[PDB]
């Protein structure tokens, strides 16, 4: 019943983040305190749309 | 007495005896089509209540 919709392989492209974990974790209180907007932004978006596929950009 | 005491009392019970009937076929019938259908009171049959749940974030998206 019905067809699941799929971004494509292009839209799902973007610049990793190609540090380890320790590497994240080590800066993880400037990150999140200078970071906080977008990430808030992103998070919000997450739980009020139930959906990864709207959450892209 | 008279023959209209028991001319009238016959009356009346056979009114009383005929509503009667007819109150019983009309509630046979009544159970029958709220069983088969269930959109009356009688026949409710409980269901799980929905003040149970819970509507909060989840530590997880997609719930």
């Amino acid at each position: 019943p019905g067809i699941v919709e799929l971004p494509t392989l292009e839209d799902l492209k973007v610049q990793e983040v190609k540090v380890s974990s320790s590497v994240l974790k080590a800066a993880a209180h400037h990150y999140g305190a200078q970071c906080d907007k977008p990430n808030k932004e992103f998070m919000l978006c997450r739980w009020e749309e139930k959906d990864p596929r709207r959450c892209l950009e | 007495d008279g023959p209209e005491k028991n001319y009238e009392k016959t009356m009346a019970i056979l009114q009383i005896e005929a509503e009667k009937a007819e109150l019983r076929l009309k509630e046979l019938e009544v159970r029958r089509l709220m069983r088969a259908r269930g959109d009356g009171p009688w026949y409710q049959y409980p269901t799980i209540d929905k003040a149970l749940i819970d509507h909060s974030p989840k530590t997880t998206p997609d719930n």
